[PDB]
């Protein structure tokens, strides 16, 4: 059976990331915004099963649980022509539409109102998983809804699934961009502590980066909120392709991610992609080899992480994978390969094998392609330290500054103190410190 | 019996195509791709990357010709072995470890045998150091000589610079035009009148043989061979000179290579005369007059 | 791999020959004015990443870049057929399209205003680039917005690439017509001090000359500045069929331009094309033999160069690059060498070894060719002088009235003072005096303090 992959969408924002990576898998698979089939959807070489619950004999329906603080997100996606795609029964919206006020804490504050709820939604779509492998959480780390909501949703997969995977896509702050968020370090603290206690995977993913690609390889000047939560989540349905669209290799999320995480604790991914194209730049068809696309990959500006320019830590690679997905020439695929070993473009840890993974796959038939080739690293970087450093940085700032946390003190969480915010902080330092060690002979012990 | 077979030769087994590759590889005629092979090669010798790696080269090679001929890339293959600096002294000299072998089908390689493989690989490694003492000279930068404050010294240095390039030049397009195009041009008219296998492969020989000859290998050249050899020397270390920039070379040690240059000008000029009165090689009569063509009469 | 070229248009007049290059160039490789290869381009032996990038899978577009100081010439490019063969991400348009005023100065703040843009255009196009090499430059010197945006790409490239080498398109003023723009030699300074500063080589193409060449080989009374962009563009195609059709020698750019240049400041080329003939004139194929064809090329009414007769100074050849492109038998190559040094066709340096090079060189297959061999010249004349010293007594004459220097003291460049141009006086004299000495002996102290 497939490895079912459960959904998780937290706070307003994460609920909107969840609404579009929903809305992008289903144009992938051919699934209607109501949970039907398409006619177009006729390549059964999907995996549906691992993303998407059946809820009837006919309508397929994301494996979504959409939990907001703020019900502007949740009554958008319920009042969408998405509204039969998410279990009713999973989808928490606060009657009070006053969401988190920025402030994590509330939003987890929100989360932990709804828990038990939350949980047992958790187990019905497990048990409506044939072979639920665990939980995705999709949320934003720098709202409030989305971050306080994410630390609660991983708490709760962790209560409910503690021998299944419980990953998070913990969207890091746009540096380029002034959040609104102002206790987004704060936010980013609360996420990064439930990354580390109750989350088993931690995709970073800063806003900045995003906002940067979007800019240069988008086309897009000012990349919105929800422009920059559609990006991320094409970025992660590209990656999950494999998962969605089962073939030779990395049929299970396990075995893609035992490659990319070196230790328990050291399971913050970077991810890159190649070809980048801009869904509205499809009229000029450029001839992107594979070599091309490798050495785009290597790019920064096609980095999905922000890493600040640490100047102490020799960043280097711990593992690279790239998912290349639609029409790939293997001929291609090795002049890829070539090209990155003679220009060094990634540099591994020394402590263990590591190398550019690529893998080709198909496209998915249902979803046009603006690239004729596109391919997803996701990669395990030292330099992702830099990122994960400044987020630390940045944490550890607002909990002792107090910004922006009397909305959270609001909540029991932050009432009285920021110590969760400062421990998140000196874990998130440890981590960096496991990168740039993982760049090193010691990343043996990284993440110790 | 013999126009059937040579037709069968001709079509199955591609015999034009492979001179056509042989050309390609081992006369250079890739010129582009070779080019820029060449430049990198020029490139990593100065910037003192191991360049002696046969794994490295190989690489870079496949991929020169990957990019280009993709067909031929599948039957070219180069190694290098580390040529000792110590015992050739000439910076051209370090590729002399450069092995280039192309894959040729049965049974053409009947044709091409491993003397005839042998042959096209010495060729092909002396069209290697020529190229490289031609980028060596040709990628002096200005640049590099700037930081020197000797403006009168420099500009001596540059203009001595320009003369030496002037008839390495020459030389190169000698043997290049004169000697490697128009016996290609002649291979290949003697190529298309080959009636049989066996015309067909003493035609070859005959390409082979004049190569072999107008390369200074006969014995009747050797003296003429080290000459040239010295010649080559020389525009080595001025090669070496110009990549250490006027900062480096003095104006005494300037006007010192300008000095050596000119002697072995002269003693070249002289052994050329006395190979013309000798009769021996009448047609390096033209290379001598070209060489000698140009330069003033120090 | 290809060494690309970034083609720089600056202004009106260099927008103009940018846009009749790429017309020329799409019409020798069969490339469409969409970038799309014709079906008759069936020879694949041209390197078009050298020039061209693909936007597609099916369009090439040119490295090019067209810079300009007013609308009107970058409008007009835009309203051609040729509009979509460049790139549009690497052309860089002043918004406020009122050009220089004919003012060196003006158009250097217009660049400076527009340098950002210009110089992310550069980027693009440098990743684009597979080799780039360097940047080159097409401008007048004679104008406001040519000349001003000229100075002003020759700085960034200085900039970004200073360890590349800069070649320049360079349209000289016309020193036969009485220019209209009293401050054109103030123009034509800055411009001179920029090709001297920032520029590695500056090719002069006199409009004068141009029109004198076209008058003599073309057998046009009147050329027209769209006439003299299609010899240039023609110039550039025969200078640029070694890329398409690879061959023996001239493969890579400085191995070309190694023999040329023997010191820094003797950057200073002339040009020579063949065969030189008359539209009409196509008829008639000559069996021109390789020492014919040398013969024809050695006829002044067949340079693109009018240099004067210096009466008092020996001009002579510094150096001569003989590009011989189609049917070539090198016994030929080889006499008509022979005969040249033998009837002493060409004056050379006294202070050094000289000599014309020749190379032969194949023709781009997908451009038919009328001519079973072609040829261009380059040559380092020192009659060339004639025209810098023209030059220098135009600035001097103009520097000395102050005539239209109002126009230029608008711009900050020139809002002051004219230290830029006298500069560029005094470089363009130590350059004329050198390049005197250059044809005599004592050219080995040349510039010597």
């Amino acid at each position: 059976m497939p490895r079912e992959i459960i959904t998780l969408q937290l706070g307003q924002c994460g609920n909107q990331i969840g609404f579009e990576f929903w809305k992008q898998l289903c144009a992938e698979h051919g699934i209607s915004p109501e949970g039907i089939v398409e006619e177009f959807a006729t390549e059964g070489t999907d995996r549906k099963d691992v993303f998407f619950y059946q809820a009837d004999d006919e309508h397929y329906i994301p494996r979504a649980v959409l939990l907001d603080l703020e019900p502007r997100v949740i009554h958008s996606i319920l009042n969408s022509p998405y509204a039969k795609l998410y279990n009713p029964e999973n989808i928490y919206l606060s009657e009070h539409g006053g969401g988190a006020g920025n402030n994590w804490a509330s939003g987890f504050s929100q989360g932990e109102k709804i828990h038990e709820d939350i949980f047992d939604i958790i187990d019905r779509e497990a048990d409506g998983s044939d072979s639920l492998e665990g939980f995705v959480l999709c949320h934003s780390i720098a709202g409030g809804t989305g971050s306080g909501l994410g630390s609660y949703l991983l708490e709760r997969l962790n209560d409910r699934y503690p021998k299944k995977l419980v990953q998070t896509y913990s969207v890091f702050p746009n540096q380029d961009e002034m959040s609104d968020v102002v206790v987004q370090p704060y936010n980013s603290l609360l996420t990064l502590k439930r990354l580390t206690q109750n989350a088993d995977c931690v995709v970073v993913l800063d806003n900045t980066a995003l906002n940067r690609i979007a800019t240069d390889r988008l086309h897009i000047q000012n990349p919105s909120f929800s422009q920059i939560n559609q990006l991320v989540s094409t970025i992660m349905s590209a990656s999950t392709t494999t998962l969605r669209y089962p073939g030779y290799m990395n049929n299970d999320l396990i075995g893609l991610i035992a490659s990319l995480i070196p230790t328990p604790r050291l399971h913050f991914l970077m991810t890159g992609y190649t070809p980048l194209t801009t869904d509205q730049s499809v009229a000029s068809v450029r001839k992107t080899t594979v070599l091309d696309v490798m050495r785009r990959l290597l790019q920064p500006k096609n980095v999905m992480v922000s890493t600040g320019r640490d100047r102490q830590t020799n960043h280097c690679y711990i593992a690279i994978l790239n998912i290349i997905q639609g029409e790939v020439d293997p001929t291609q695929v090795h002049k890829s390969l070539q090209r990155i070993r003679e220009r060094k473009l990634a540099n591994f840890i020394p402590w263990g094998p590591a190398s550019i993974q690529v893998a080709l796959s198909r496209k998915s038939p249902y979803l046009p392609s603006a690239h004729r080739v596109s391919g997803l690293m996701m990669a395990n970087h030292t330099s992702i330290s830099s990122l994960f450093e400044r987020t630390c940085r940045q944490y550890d700032k607002l909990r002792k500054r107090e910004a922006f946390l009397e909305q959270f003190r609001k909540e029991d969480m932050f009432k009285d103190n920021f110590d969760e915010m400062d421990t998140s902080r000196e874990i998130v330092q440890q981590l960096i410190d496991e990168y740039h060690a993982a760049t090193r002979p010691d990343y043996i012990s990284w993440g110790t | 019996c013999c126009g059937n077979l040579m037709q069968t030769l001709k079509k199955d087994y591609r015999l034009v195509e492979y001179l056509q590759a042989m050309r390609n590889f081992f006369l250079m005629e890739g010129g582009d791709t070779m080019y820029d092979f060449y430049t990198s090669i020029f490139d990593k010798i100065r910037e003192k990357e191991t360049w002696q790696n046969v794994s490295f080269l190989n690489v870079q090679l496949q991929e020169a010709v990957g990019q280009r001929y993709p067909e031929d890339s599948s039957r070219l293959s180069i190694s290098f072995e580390n040529v000792d600096t110590a015992k050739k002294k000439l910076p051209v000299h370090i590729l002399d470890g450069l092995t280039l072998s192309y894959k040729v089908p049965w049974p053409v390689d009947i044709v091409i045998s491993l003397e005839c493989q042998k042959i096209y690989n010495q060729v092909f490694l002396l069209l290697l150091q020529i190229k490289w003492a031609k980028y060596s000279l040709d990628v002096l930068l200005f640049g590099e000589l700037v930081s020197t404050p000797v403006r009168q010294q420099i500009h001596r240095m540059f203009l001595l610079r320009v003369k030496l390039m002037h008839f390495v030049n020459s030389l190169h397009n000698y043997i290049m035009t004169r000697i490697l195009h128009s016996t290609g041009l002649e291979f290949q008219h003697q190529v298309e009148e080959a009636k049989d296998l066996d015309q067909l492969i003493k035609i070859h020989y005959r390409y082979l043989s004049t190569i072999h000859d107008r390369c200074l290998l006969r014995e009747k050249v050797s003296f003429v061979k080290e000459a040239i050899m010295k010649v080559l020397n020389l525009a080595l270390m001025f090669a070496d000179g110009w990549q250490a920039g006027l900062g480096t070379w003095r104006m005494e040690s300037i006007e010192k290579m300008e000095s050596d240059f000119k002697n072995c000008h002269m003693f070249l000029v002289t052994i050329l005369n006395k190979a013309v009165c000798r009769g021996s090689f009448p047609h390096l009569e033209s290379l001598a007059l070209s060489l000698m063509a140009g330069m003033e009469q120090s």
